[PDB]
Parts: C-alpha cells; structure tokens; sequence
RNA sequence: AACGACUCUCGGCAACGGAUAUCUCGGCUCUCGCAUCGAUGAAGAACGUAGCGAAAUGCGAUACUUGGUGUGAAUUGCAG
RNA sequence: UUCACCAAGUGUUGGAUUGUUCACCCACCAAUAGGGAACGUGAGCUGGGUUUAGACCGUCGUGAGACAGGUUAGUUUUACC
RNA sequence: UGUCUACUAUCCAGCGAAACCACAGCCAAGGGAACGGGCUUGGCAGAAUCAGCGGGGAAAGAAGACCCUGUUGAGCUUGAC
RNA sequence: CCAACUCAGAACUGGUACGGACAAGGGGAAUCCGACUGUUUAAUUAAAACAAAGCAUUGCGAUGGUCCCAACGGAUGUUU
RNA sequence: GUCUCCAAGGUGAACAGCCUCUGGUCGAUGGAACAAUGUAGGCAAGGGAAGUCGGCAAAAUGGAUCCGUAACUUCGGGAAA
RNA sequence: GAUGAGUAGGAGGGCGCGGCGGUCGCUGCAAAACCUUGGGCGCGAGCCUGGGCGGAGCGGCCGUCGGUGCAGAUCUUGGUGGUAGUAGCAAAUAUUCAAAUGAGAACUUUGAAGGCCGAAGAGGGGAAAGGUUCCAUGUGAACGGCACUUGCACAUGGGUUAGUCGAUCCUAAGGGUCGGGGGAACCCCGACAGAUAGCGCGUCGCGCGUACUCCGAAAGGGAAUCGGGUUAAAAUUCCU
RNA sequence: GCAAAUCGUUCGUCUGACUUGGGUAUAGGGGCGAAAGACUAAUCGAACCGUCUAGUAGCUGGUUCCCUCCGAAGUUUCCC
RNA sequence: CCCGUCUUGAAACACGGACCAAGGAGUCUGACAUGUGUGCGAGUCAACGGGCGAGUAAACCCGUAAGGCGUAAGGAAGCUG
RNA sequence: ACUGGCGAGAGACCGAUAGCGAACAAGUACCGCGAGGGAAAGAUGAAAAGGACUUUGAAAAGAGAGUCAAAGAGUGCUUGA
C-alpha cells in the first residue's frame, strides 16, 4: 500500500504561494516560506548553492529604480533644471 | 519530383506518387510485390477483390507469423497471403490520380501497364505505451512513400 | 474548487489569457522566428502547481 | 534444380538520418576606466497596460508611453 | 537350492513412519537386481528440508551475539529468438 | 482419466511494443582453459513456410548477497585504545 | 361497528417434492504454545512475538525524583 | 487510492443475495472459427486420502420449528456440543 | 662484407589534423566537404589524380605551437536495425432492426426491441483537489493505444448577479508576540522579571481598571428568505 | 501486470484498546514506535537537497598513426 | 576458430562488444636531476623596478657596494681556513 | 586588491555534442510537497520573386505549368556522410 494506494491521499496542501517570492513554497503550519524564509525580514541566501544565487540575485527581474541610477549619475544627478527652449 | 527509375519513353508514360501515407509500410510493401509489371486494368479488378476478399495478396519478405490461404496459392505456392485493405485503398487512389494523367497527355489507357512501383519508409510518428511497473515504451507507426508509373504497352 | 481565493482567482484568469495561439500576423514580420506558442497549457497534461 | 520466391551479395537511383565543410548580433580569457541601491520605500514578487499580442522587451490607469532637447521625414506584418 | 556360461529382448510393483537420499516393516508378485545420463530432469512442477530478515528453548558469552543443536512462520520471475 | 460452458490461444481487418543480439546456429568422438556451433576425424547435408514445444544455446534478468582478499566501511556491544 | 398479523392444529393433494433459486456451521477424541479481546514486519514472516489485567521490585515529601535545554528556562505539574 | 448527504417495490430476520420502478446506461476495437496448452466455472461409474511433506484444493454441513445434548469447568460456560 | 623472431619496454626516422610567424601558389572558366566498379604511387601511416555533386573558399613548403589521430572503457550524446507485422487488444453479462446525416457509419443522432446498474446504484449533490474541463457553433492535421461524421481534442465566441448561502465574527488543540531573561549573531523562552489595554458616566471632568482589542474552524459556536417562474450555459443570488 | 503490491475466491473483526475527515504538536543520531529496527512522501540498522568534491582507492575497466632497430622479468634483500 | 582483455594457459561453457556518426584518456604547473642545443665564462643572470617604445601587453636600454647561484671548506658550536 | 556592477579595448581561445546551463520568448519549457533539479532548440534565396492557372481527388495531395542562376534552394528549406 506504500506505493500506488498511498499516492490516492493528495488532497492537503503543505505549502502555498509566498505573498514575498511568489513561489509555492510557504509552509502553512510552520507560517514559514522555504525558499525566501519570509516573514524574515532578511532574505534567504546560502554559499552552497550557487545556482540558487544566481536565479534569484539582483538583474533577474525588473530593476525598475537601479536601471536609471547609471543615467543620473552620468549627468551628476542634476535636477531642477530643463533645457534651454529651441529657437 | 525524381522518381527512383524513369520510364524509357517519357512521352508514352504517366506517373503519380504518394508522401508520408499513414499506412504500414512492410503491408504496403507487400501489396506493390503483387502490382509489379502488370496491366492497368487487371491491377485496379485484382485489388477491388482484395477488398471484397476475393483475392489475397501474398507476403513473401514481411511474412514471419502470416495466416495461410487458398487464395494465395496461384502467386505463392506455401499460401502465405492477407488481405491489407487500407494498403490496397491508398495504391487503387494512386493508380486512379495516375490514370487521370494519362487521360490529359492524350495515353491509350487500356494498353497501360505498371512499369515501375515502390514503397520507401517515411518518417515515423511517435507515441507511447504503458507498461507493467511503470514503464514507458514506444508506440510507433510506419508511413510510407509510394511512387508509380503506368506506361503504354508498345507493339 | 468553488471556494477559492481572489488571489487565486486572478492568477487562474491570466493564465487562461495566456493559454491562446499566436497571433497569424506575428509570423509575417520581418526577421521572425516565433513559429507558435512555446508555453501553451492544457488543463489535464500539464498541473499549473498551485 | 530451368523460371520464379526467399536469403546473401555488388552497382545505379530513391529513401532514412543529420555527420562533414563553410558560416556566427554568442561564449570564454586578458587588460583598462568608473564608484552610482534603499523608509525621498530598494532588490525581488504580483497584476495590469497596444486598433489588431500570447511570450520576450517596454511601461504603470498619463500604462510598448507623457514632457524637454537633439536629429530632420518616417513606422511597417496589416489596417487606419 | 547352489556354482558357472551365452544373454540387457521383456519386466522389476501397492503401502505405514521419515523432507529425506538411506533405512525399516506390512503385502502382493515369475521377480520385487544394481547403476549412468552436469550426484539426468526448478523459464517442467513441488518447496517438506536446507540456507536471509520475525520468534521460542537449551548450552555458550559480561555483552552485542554464537551453535555441521531443536522448533514455528517465511514472494520460486521471462520464451514471441 | 473422460467430458461440458465461457474467455484466450488460433484465422482475419485495423492498430502495434519490449527483453535480448561478437559472429552465428544439425550431430558423434577427439584434443583443448580438463563439458565445442566454430578446431581435428567422421556421420551427413536440398528452396520458402505454419502451429506447438521446453533438451540445449553451461539462455535472459544483476559488476555473487555465500566464501576469501583490502592496511575499505557502517549498525550494534564491551573488561579494547 | 372497525381492525392489523403472529401462533397452533386438521383434512385433502403432487413422480417423497418442498430453507426446491438465492442464502447459509462439517462434526468428534487429544497434545504443544499463548489466559482472554487487542496489536505487529505498508510491498515474502499475523505468530508461540508485542500489549494486556494481575503480581513484584526501585526512586522521590518540592531546597525533591525522572527528563529536556547552547544558555535562559522548561516537561511530569490544572500534579502531591 | 480519495471525506460525506438523499435511498422505492417483491422475496426474507435483514440498506444479505436474487428480480423490478424512478434515474442512468449497453462505455469497454470488431469479424470468423471451436485444435493443443491455458485461465475461470462444472460434472462423473466403483472405491473413498490408497494421492501428497501435509486432506493443499474441492466436496460435504448450512435457514427455521420440535426433541435431545457428554466429558470438563474459574459454575459464568462448554452448546448451534 | 655480414646479417633479419619478438610480448612488457625503450629509441629512431616518417605519415596525418588545427593554428601562428614566413614563403610559394590555387579558386565563380568552380574552393572546401562529400560520392565513385575511374587510374596510379608508397613495405606502410598516407599521397597524387579522372569523373560526379556542391557554390565560396583552399592548399604546398620552412620554422614554431597544440584541447592533434579510436573498434572496444556494462564508454558519452544522437541516430538506426534484427527481434516483428511478432507478444499482444480477453475483468465489470449485449447487443439487434429500420431510417436520417455524411466522400466514408459495427462505433454519430432519432425511433423500436432485447439486457444491465437495482436506492451502502453504473442515480441525484457537496467538501478537498483541479481550473474553464461548463455552454453554443464549427473543424485541415495531431490526439481519444480499432474507427469516428465523433470530443473532457482543436478553433471562435458566450457563461459564475446575494443585507438573508458562505467566508467574514467567536473561541479550541495550538500559533505568532511586547516587556523581561538568554544569545558572537542567525535565533531561544513566550504575558514567565512589567507605569496593560482601555472602559463607563457626565460634559474636558469623575468612576472603574488582574500586561496580548493578535492569528487559529467554508464539518465546533453563530443576526435574518420563502414558495412560483426564468437560461444554450446562472440562481435560496436573476424575475414576480 | 489493470497495478513499482493489483485481481479472484476464501478468510479476521465488527459498540469498542472501534473506524474515519479536518485542524494541531513532535524533524535526522533527531522524531515517533502495544517493539517488526517498524515508520518518518515508492527513500530508513540513520530520510531528502545542495555543498566540501574532480573525496581516496596497493582494486576492475579503458588508454587513439606507420615502419625500423634493440629487447625482458616472475629472482635477491627490506617493508603490519 | 572472434576481436579486445586479465592470465602459466583463451576459439573457450572467462568478461566487454547489436549497428553507425561524432565526442572520448600521461596534460598544465612548481621543485630537483641526467642528457643534449645555444650564449657568455670566474663569472653569469634586465628577473622587482626604472627609461622608453611598434601612437606602443612586443621590441630596445639601464645592476650605480642590489639580489640569486657560483667563486672555500671543515665544525654541534666557540672558531679556524 | 577586485571571477560583482556599469562602460571600453583586446586575443596564436571555442565555432552549435564546441564555447557559459543558456548564440534562439534560458534560468525558459518541464520535474519535485519542498530545499532544489533543469533541457532541447542557429543557416531558403541577392531579392518571397513563398509556386497564378489547368486537371484528378471528400481532403491531404498528385500530374502539368509557373518564379529563380538553381527548386537537383519549396517555409526545421545551404552543403546532405
Ligand atoms: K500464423
Ligand atoms: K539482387
Ligand atoms: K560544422
Ligand atoms: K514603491
Ligand atoms: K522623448
Ligand atoms: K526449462
Ligand atoms: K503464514
Ligand atoms: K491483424
Ligand atoms: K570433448
Ligand atoms: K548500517
Ligand atoms: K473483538
Ligand atoms: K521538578
Ligand atoms: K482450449
Ligand atoms: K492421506
Ligand atoms: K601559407
Ligand atoms: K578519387
Ligand atoms: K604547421
Ligand atoms: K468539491
Ligand atoms: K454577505
Ligand atoms: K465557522
Ligand atoms: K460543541
Ligand atoms: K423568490
Ligand atoms: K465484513
Ligand atoms: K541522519
Ligand atoms: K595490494
Ligand atoms: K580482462
Ligand atoms: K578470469
Ligand atoms: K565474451
Ligand atoms: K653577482
Ligand atoms: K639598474
Ligand atoms: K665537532
Ligand atoms: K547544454
Ligand atoms: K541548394
Ligand atoms: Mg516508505
Ligand atoms: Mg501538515
Ligand atoms: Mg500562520
Ligand atoms: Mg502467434
Ligand atoms: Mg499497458
Ligand atoms: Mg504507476
Ligand atoms: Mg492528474
Ligand atoms: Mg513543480
Ligand atoms: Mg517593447
Ligand atoms: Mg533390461
Ligand atoms: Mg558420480
Ligand atoms: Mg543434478
Ligand atoms: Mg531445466
Ligand atoms: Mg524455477
Ligand atoms: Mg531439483
Ligand atoms: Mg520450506
Ligand atoms: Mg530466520
Ligand atoms: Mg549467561
Ligand atoms: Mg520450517
Ligand atoms: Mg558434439
Ligand atoms: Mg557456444
Ligand atoms: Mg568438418
Ligand atoms: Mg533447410
Ligand atoms: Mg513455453
Ligand atoms: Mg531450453
Ligand atoms: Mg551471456
Ligand atoms: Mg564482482
Ligand atoms: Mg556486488
Ligand atoms: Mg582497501
Ligand atoms: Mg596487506
Ligand atoms: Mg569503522
Ligand atoms: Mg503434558
Ligand atoms: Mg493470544
Ligand atoms: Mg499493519
Ligand atoms: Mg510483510
Ligand atoms: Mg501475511
Ligand atoms: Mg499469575
Ligand atoms: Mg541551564
Ligand atoms: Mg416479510
Ligand atoms: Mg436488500
Ligand atoms: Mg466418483
Ligand atoms: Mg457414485
Ligand atoms: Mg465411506
Ligand atoms: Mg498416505
Ligand atoms: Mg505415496
Ligand atoms: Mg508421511
Ligand atoms: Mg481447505
Ligand atoms: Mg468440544
Ligand atoms: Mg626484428
Ligand atoms: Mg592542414
Ligand atoms: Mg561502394
Ligand atoms: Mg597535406
Ligand atoms: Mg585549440
Ligand atoms: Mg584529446
Ligand atoms: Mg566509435
Ligand atoms: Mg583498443
Ligand atoms: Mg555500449
Ligand atoms: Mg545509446
Ligand atoms: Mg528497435
Ligand atoms: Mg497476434
Ligand atoms: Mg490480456
Ligand atoms: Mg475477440
Ligand atoms: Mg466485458
Ligand atoms: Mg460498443
Ligand atoms: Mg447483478
Ligand atoms: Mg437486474
Ligand atoms: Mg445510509
Ligand atoms: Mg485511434
Ligand atoms: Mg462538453
Ligand atoms: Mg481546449
Ligand atoms: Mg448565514
Ligand atoms: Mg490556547
Ligand atoms: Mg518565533
Ligand atoms: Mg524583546
Ligand atoms: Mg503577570
Ligand atoms: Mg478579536
Ligand atoms: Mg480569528
Ligand atoms: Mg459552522
Ligand atoms: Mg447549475
Ligand atoms: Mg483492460
Ligand atoms: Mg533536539
Ligand atoms: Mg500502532
Ligand atoms: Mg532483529
Ligand atoms: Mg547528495
Ligand atoms: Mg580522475
Ligand atoms: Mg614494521
Ligand atoms: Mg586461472
Ligand atoms: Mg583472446
Ligand atoms: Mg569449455
Ligand atoms: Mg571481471
Ligand atoms: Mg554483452
Ligand atoms: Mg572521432
Ligand atoms: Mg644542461
Ligand atoms: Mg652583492
Ligand atoms: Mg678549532
Ligand atoms: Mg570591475
Ligand atoms: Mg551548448
Ligand atoms: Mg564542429
Ligand atoms: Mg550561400
Ligand atoms: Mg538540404
Ligand atoms: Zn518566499
């Protein structure tokens, strides 16, 4: 009955999505996310995986802010000025 | 596009193929054998009695288990013979498509014959099977491509 | 099942706007590559995981 | 012990398959320059957003973009 | 009845107890001779024994455990070449 | 031992795998890594094919678990360090 | 005036058939082991193995017995 | 393999088995033959465990009513003896 | 003039692959690669050349360099055979006739007949879990291990309406915590080392005040909806 | 193989140490165990995942072009 | 007689090998040693760095009491040489 | 000092089983409850000029014709072992 019969009992979910990562990986009972360890305030991170690292480091996703931090500082972070009108 | 072998008068001669016909091709195979060198007219009334069957069509090559009959007793003295249906519909449409050829190149149709036929595996299509202790296995089949040419029997 | 979450809700919705053919015109630009919807799903084959 | 079938064998052609050759907006390695994330809400995650789009890329209800400036006549798969 | 010769053509059995091979007894029979064939024969069977893992006894060992000692329960796979 | 029913097997249409495969596949004796399909000497030996069969292929399944070796372990024990 | 279905008996009758299908204990005389019901090696062992009530021994009067813990403390203990 | 609600008539002690109504359904690839071997279900003269490690398997018993019921016993049972 | 065996092993002289520094050349009047029952050279590794295919690069020589030579490793990845049209399709009792539709019907639909589930169902719902599988129309292929005109497949569009049904509220086993106590820190204990939260009544004042206003049940506790009708697909939610 | 444990018949128990859903607590030399070294996601006499790690191996297997020349040893001593 | 392999001994009833393509294994680095080639020679070495320079990671130049190795050994050492 | 970030130059390096796992909607598809695991997949032609039309077929498609230097380049299409 180990095998196939004990398969048939599927139907209580361990973990759910992590309102922080997004992976289904939020341990229900433990209140715990597996993969982020939310609700830490620190993220969850280990030297021994560097492959774990690198899908989820800084530039897998949106940068939405850091991408424009290059630009301004090019320009000094000037701000409150415009350029002189055509003539 | 190129046939494996060319008719000697092109003029007198019509020709028609099929590509990748869902249809075994050791059947297929068997099914041309039978086909070879023989008159338009006989070829398309022996295979119509295949379907009815009338007549068998022998296997000589892919015949390891095959039934034996009386109907294939004339042709193949041992009596190893079949009737593939679904083989003899996908070859009585080529002949017809070849038939029409020669209607519009102007050929005598009853004096055609089949000077050439042949039966080329094609790629196969793949799916699976489910096996004891959970296993996967292939589950294959084996189309075909068919080539043929009718020529005019020369006086 | 038919007690669900919103959460859940509105991700199973952008998955089905997801689950579509390309677009026919999308094959016709220039420099195209994109032959067909390398991400299609179906219900039964494939479990969305949450 | 012909003929023909079968098996094997040699050649032509046709199949099967994707090797080889020639390529390369990629990789790898060395060197150089620079010092710039975040409670003024970051990295990450989610959802939405186009006349016709799913993804990728972009963007945030002003949503494949607003404004200024430069350039100076396109965009383009289609439509308008 | 005994000894010996040609001789392997034909036959050489039914049972109690034992996993047995071996043995022993009962009974029949003309006779109940002895052996080989990978100690013939497990993709022919059977699995009683032996020879995994559970368990008990005796003896041995401080102990874990040991015993050509006894005991009881213990999956016998595949042919289409 | 016989016989009866059903479903298979069997024949057909359609569909259609896998294990396995040095090359291969008739025997006797001989010698040989001491038990050959191949070598030596003989018996012999005639296309293609069907249903069954378990003698053999020291058949398949698995880098023997038994035993031994290694200056390899591991579980457990104690009067070992 | 209106009642439901349990029991008992008699006559007659069929090719002795009649719980007619379905359903549904074989029985007896003893030995070994375990008292019994219960439990056990999911996928080779269901047992004589485990548990069990009963019996007996041991520690402890809280500044305590047994035990957990890196530390702080905690379980038995809403206890005696 | 996977929790739970509703539950008709007849036979009968009975949400036993067997048949039926409401509702559902003929979904399991089909055709032709009726060899061996097999799987499942049966039957059998006379004998009745001689089979086999062993009564394995199967057969036999079976409901209800009346009568009747021993050893032994912890007096409750044994007993549907 | 003599002489010629060789595993393990050593060494010499050579062949071949890809770069680099040089040098000499070839090529759209056809380079590389590949194919050949063409021919030749070398003991040999190999080399040269005819013909074909192909359509843009390539070679010789000197020196120098290296991820530089395969039959094996139960070698790696990919491809392909024999086995073989073979093993095999066999549980859950069962189908038959006529007609319609269609290129095509043992398998679609209608009607008739014969059977089965037999209310602890093969019937009618729901909780988990799934997530559009729901409904309509259409359909080339693929898929539904035979077939299909078929569909839980594919394509296009449509569909889920609540003061009363639930979640929401309450607390359970328990979970997460302040302060405090530990701890290099991640963390450990968890209202136990403490100026609680605030509430009530007047109109800002009086009174009260025992350290969590937290999480934890779509089966526990719990404010209130019933018929009748309505869609291709929704209703104790829409209409009356 | 329908099935990496199922199918058929036959069997144990069936008001209780009964069966079962959901919630919740215990996590790897740890848990849990009416005790079989059982069970802890087909993994248990110490789970699973990544890393240290290309772990070490006196042992098994393999180890890629041509000719030419020379051409062995299984014996000595010492060594867990 | 079938190759490869371990072996005193393989055609072996020893193991790997169904077939094809491509990939696939004594390398790089530090230290030392013998041999050989080259330069200079009681010396030798441009090595850290500097000066520059193919507008330049090369090449060229620089050792002024630098440093390494060598030029003197023996001794535990004090020392002597 | 600098295998991260941003920008830049270079190479006796690799040339789609190579080189980063990833030359491409690659940390993507897919697998696992989870920690994690993690692919395959580049080339028509100079230009789509991407094959009008006739005829056969239910359709796929074939035959003839057409474009092109070439369909012996016909939408996974250079060469094609
Ligand atoms: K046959
Ligand atoms: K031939
Ligand atoms: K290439
Ligand atoms: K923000
Ligand atoms: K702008
Ligand atoms: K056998
Ligand atoms: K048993
Ligand atoms: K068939
Ligand atoms: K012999
Ligand atoms: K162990
Ligand atoms: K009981
Ligand atoms: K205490
Ligand atoms: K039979
Ligand atoms: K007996
Ligand atoms: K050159
Ligand atoms: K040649
Ligand atoms: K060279
Ligand atoms: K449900
Ligand atoms: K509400
Ligand atoms: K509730
Ligand atoms: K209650
Ligand atoms: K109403
Ligand atoms: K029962
Ligand atoms: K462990
Ligand atoms: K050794
Ligand atoms: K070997
Ligand atoms: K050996
Ligand atoms: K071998
Ligand atoms: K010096
Ligand atoms: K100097
Ligand atoms: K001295
Ligand atoms: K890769
Ligand atoms: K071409
Ligand atoms: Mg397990
Ligand atoms: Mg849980
Ligand atoms: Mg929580
Ligand atoms: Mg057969
Ligand atoms: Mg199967
Ligand atoms: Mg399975
Ligand atoms: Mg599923
Ligand atoms: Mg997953
Ligand atoms: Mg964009
Ligand atoms: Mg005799
Ligand atoms: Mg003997
Ligand atoms: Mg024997
Ligand atoms: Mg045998
Ligand atoms: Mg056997
Ligand atoms: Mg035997
Ligand atoms: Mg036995
Ligand atoms: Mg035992
Ligand atoms: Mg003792
Ligand atoms: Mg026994
Ligand atoms: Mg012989
Ligand atoms: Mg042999
Ligand atoms: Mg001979
Ligand atoms: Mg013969
Ligand atoms: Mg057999
Ligand atoms: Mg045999
Ligand atoms: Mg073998
Ligand atoms: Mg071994
Ligand atoms: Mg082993
Ligand atoms: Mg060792
Ligand atoms: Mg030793
Ligand atoms: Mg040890
Ligand atoms: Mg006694
Ligand atoms: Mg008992
Ligand atoms: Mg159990
Ligand atoms: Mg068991
Ligand atoms: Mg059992
Ligand atoms: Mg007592
Ligand atoms: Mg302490
Ligand atoms: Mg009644
Ligand atoms: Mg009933
Ligand atoms: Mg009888
Ligand atoms: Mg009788
Ligand atoms: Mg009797
Ligand atoms: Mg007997
Ligand atoms: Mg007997
Ligand atoms: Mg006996
Ligand atoms: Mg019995
Ligand atoms: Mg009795
Ligand atoms: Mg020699
Ligand atoms: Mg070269
Ligand atoms: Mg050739
Ligand atoms: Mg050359
Ligand atoms: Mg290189
Ligand atoms: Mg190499
Ligand atoms: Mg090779
Ligand atoms: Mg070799
Ligand atoms: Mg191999
Ligand atoms: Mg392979
Ligand atoms: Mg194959
Ligand atoms: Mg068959
Ligand atoms: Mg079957
Ligand atoms: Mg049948
Ligand atoms: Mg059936
Ligand atoms: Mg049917
Ligand atoms: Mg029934
Ligand atoms: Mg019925
Ligand atoms: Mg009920
Ligand atoms: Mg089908
Ligand atoms: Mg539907
Ligand atoms: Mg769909
Ligand atoms: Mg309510
Ligand atoms: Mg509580
Ligand atoms: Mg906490
Ligand atoms: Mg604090
Ligand atoms: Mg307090
Ligand atoms: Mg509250
Ligand atoms: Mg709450
Ligand atoms: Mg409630
Ligand atoms: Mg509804
Ligand atoms: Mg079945
Ligand atoms: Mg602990
Ligand atoms: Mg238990
Ligand atoms: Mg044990
Ligand atoms: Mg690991
Ligand atoms: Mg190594
Ligand atoms: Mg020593
Ligand atoms: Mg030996
Ligand atoms: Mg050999
Ligand atoms: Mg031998
Ligand atoms: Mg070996
Ligand atoms: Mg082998
Ligand atoms: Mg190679
Ligand atoms: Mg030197
Ligand atoms: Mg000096
Ligand atoms: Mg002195
Ligand atoms: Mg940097
Ligand atoms: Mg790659
Ligand atoms: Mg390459
Ligand atoms: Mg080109
Ligand atoms: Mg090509
Ligand atoms: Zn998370």
């Amino acid at each position: 009955g180990k095998g196939t019969g004990s398969f048939g009992k599927r139907r209580n979910k361990t973990h759910t999505l992590c309102v922080r990562c997004g992976r289904r990986s939020f341990h229900l009972q433990k209140s715990r996310c597996s993969a982020c360890a939310y609700p830490a305030a620190r993220l969850r991170s280990y030297n021994w995986s560097v492959k774990a690292i690198r899908r989820k480091t800084t530039g897998t996703g949106r940068m939405r802010y850091l991408r424009n931090v290059p630009r301004r500082f090019k320009t000094n972070f000037r701000e409150g000025t415009e350029a002189a009108p055509r003539k | 596009v190129k046939y494996s072998r060319e008719p000697d008068n092109p003029t007198k001669s019509c020709k028609s193929r099929g590509s990748s016909l869902r249809v075994h091709f050791k059947n297929t195979r068997e099914t041309a054998h039978a086909l070879r060198k023989m008159p338009l007219d006989k070829a398309k009334s022996y295979l119509e009695d295949v379907l009815a069957h009338k007549q068998a069509i022998p296997f000589t090559r892919f015949c390891r288990g095959v039934g034996r009959t009386a109907q294939a007793k004339n042709r193949h003295s041992n009596g190893q013979g079949r009737w593939p249906v679904k083989s003899a519909g996908f070859i009585l449409d080529l002949l017809k498509n070849a038939e029409s050829n020669a209607e519009v190149k102007g050929l005598d149709v009853d004096s055609l014959y089949i000077s050439h036929i042949q039966v080329n595996e094609a790629q196969k299509q793949r799916r699976r099977t489910y096996r004891a202790h959970g296993r996967i296995n292939p589950y294959m089949s084996h189309p075909c491509h068919i080539e043929l040419i009718l020529s005019e029997k020369e006086e | 099942p038919s007690h669900k979450s919103f959460m859940i809700k509105k991700k199973l919705a952008k998955k089905q706007r997801q689950n579509r053919p390309i677009p026919y015109w999308i094959r016709m630009r220039t420099d195209n590559t994109i032959r067909y919807n390398a991400k299609r799903r179906h219900w039964r084959r494939t479990k969305l995981g949450f």
